[PDB]
């Protein structure tokens, strides 16, 4: 049982550290995706204003 | 091995000359650090311990070791820089060995010199 | 003093019916977490307290060691049973936090 | 016995794992063995039995533990200070504090009825803070007792003094 | 010790390893969905109190 247990070991070591790895993974791509979805809200009012400065 | 060549899995090897104070440390650990050790011995010429661990209770298990007087470290030898680590430490080991015997060749020259005239 | 007298007894049954639930929650808690700790699961425990009658408690501690120790494990497991209340010797009485012996199981022994 | 005197109830603190067997009684549950089996039938055994909190990490359940050591010595030397004091009066009875009722309900049935209490305490409570706020109000409770008494003696000086001064 | 005491302390091991990592990346992301919508909302006022 001695590299059974080992075996036990690195695998669950390997495991943990990529599940956090993901919710880490998570952050970063929220953090670039509230960039870009701010990017979305400026441009429909921005395009909002251009359309009653026309009727002026 | 796949992962104590880098950091990824924590290992503590290490020697002591008591495998009874190596009980000791295995009560210790379980009480207040759970079943997160695995523990392997070997008898050897002291004894090989090891204690196997995560990478964030790293220094807890240390003091424990600290504490009873055993050599548990992460990594025994300084010589790393290659990869694996033990190619290092055996061309460090060879300079090592050459080193004494030539300081005892002086030391010789110099006791056949000066005993007499000493 | 008079005034003193009478709000220094006032204020120790007060105080000391507050610290005796505050006292029992540290035990419950703590016996909890060292569960949670040494075993891991199940993710809750069965906690039980029992109640001894006076003279009874020698025979107690040795019933519980003897049939639930084998749980902690052989390593842990030490012989040093009985118990002197007297200072001729500090040997022969349970406590992990000691190096001498240690509890095989997770049980205090409150002693009010 | 007769290397120690009891005459109060006393009390162990078990907690065990719900999957546990006793090898001392092979075929029973753990809950059917402490009435039925455990000295002699004569154990009265009772509830204890508390949910779980919010537990910060495994990381953190090791600075807990530490802790909850320390806390509980130190709870346990002012309850045992306040207990001296009511006793060392003897204005209240020298016979209890040891099986004296809290919420005038009598120790092994106040036990029986305790299943993590509410005072300000409650299980939304972080476990970490459970632990520093139980301290703070023991400490708090007994520095009171300390100074009061403290007050009593310096008390006691001046009416020996003046009484001397009286007819002495 | 015995095979089967050890085999029960690496159950509990790989127990132990399972709960921190689910329990610490639990908190990571739900801090991550609350960045979220503060950060946007924020980029967004700014550039619109420019454009008005």
């Amino acid at each position: 049982s001695q590299k059974n247990g080992i075996a036990t070991l690195l695998q669950a070591e390997k495991e943990a550290h990529e599940i956090v790895s993901k919710a880490r993974k998570y952050r970063q791509d929220k953090l670039k995706q509230a960039k870009t979805d701010a990017a979305k809200e400026i441009d429909s009012y921005k395009i909002q204003k251009d359309k009653e400065l026309k009727e002026f | 091995i796949a992962a104590a060549i880098g950091a990824s899995v924590n290992y503590v090897t290490g020697v002591i000359a008591r495998d009874k104070v190596a009980t000791l440390e295995q009560i210790l650990w379980r009480v207040l650090r759970g079943n997160l050790f695995f523990k392997t011995v070997e008898i050897e010429q002291n004894a090989f311990i090891v204690f196997s661990h995560g990478d964030l209770i790293i220094k807890r298990i240390r003091k424990i070791a600290e504490s009873l007087d055993a050599n548990l470290y992460d990594v025994d030898s300084s010589n790393e820089g290659r990869s694996q680590q033990l190619a290092k430490v055996n061309k460090n080991l060879s300079d090592l060995y050459t080193v004494l015997k030539t300081t005892s060749t002086t030391l010789e020259s110099e006791l056949y010199a000066i005993a007499k005239e000493l | 003093e008079q005034s003193l007298r009478v709000q220094l007894v006032r204020l120790a049954k007060t105080a000391y019916v507050d610290v005796f639930i505050n006292w029992f929650h540290i035990k419950a808690l703590r016996v909890y977490v060292e569960s949670v700790l040494r075993y891991g699961l199940p993710p809750h425990f069965n906690i039980k307290i029992i109640a001894v009658p006076p003279k009874n408690l020698s025979k107690c501690k040795s019933e519980l060691i003897d049939a639930f120790g084998f749980l902690g494990g052989n390593a842990f497991m030490k012989d040093k049973k009985g118990k002197i209340n007297k200072q001729d010797t500090s040997l022969h009485q349970y406590a992990s936090l000691v190096d001498t012996e240690y509890e095989p199981f997770v049980m205090y022994i409150i002693n009010l | 016995m007769a290397t120690a005197l009891y005459t109060a109830n006393d009390f162990i603190l078990i907690s065990l794992p719900q999957n546990a067997q006793p090898v001392t009684a092979p075929g029973s549950k753990t809950d059917s063995w402490f009435n039925e089996t455990l000295i002699g039938g004569r154990a009265f055994v009772s509830d204890f039995k508390i949910p779980e909190f919010k537990i910060g990490s495994l990381d953190t359940l090791i600075v807990e533990s530490e802790e909850l050591s320390k806390v509980d010595n130190q709870i346990g030397a002012s309850i045992g200070k306040i207990i001296e004091i009511l006793q060392g009066l003897n204005e209240t009875s020298t016979n209890a504090y040891r099986t004296l009722p809290i919420n005038n309900m009598p120790v092994p049935e106040y036990l029986e009825n305790f299943q993590w209490q509410t005072r300000k305490f409650k299980l939304d409570k972080s476990i970490k803070d459970l632990i520093t706020l139980i301290s703070n109000e023991s400490s708090q409770l007994d520095a009171d007792v300390r100074a009061t008494y403290a007050n009593y003696n310096s008390a006691k000086t001046n009416l020996a003094a003046a009484e001397r001064k009286k007819t002495g | 010790l015995t095979p089967n005491q050890v085999n029960d302390e690496l159950n509990k091991m790989q127990a132990f390893i399972r709960k921190e990592a689910e329990e610490k990346a639990k908190e990571i992301q739900l801090k991550a969905d609350q960045e979220y919508e503060i950060e946007k909302t924020n980029i967004v006022r700014n550039e619109t109190n420019n454009i008005d």
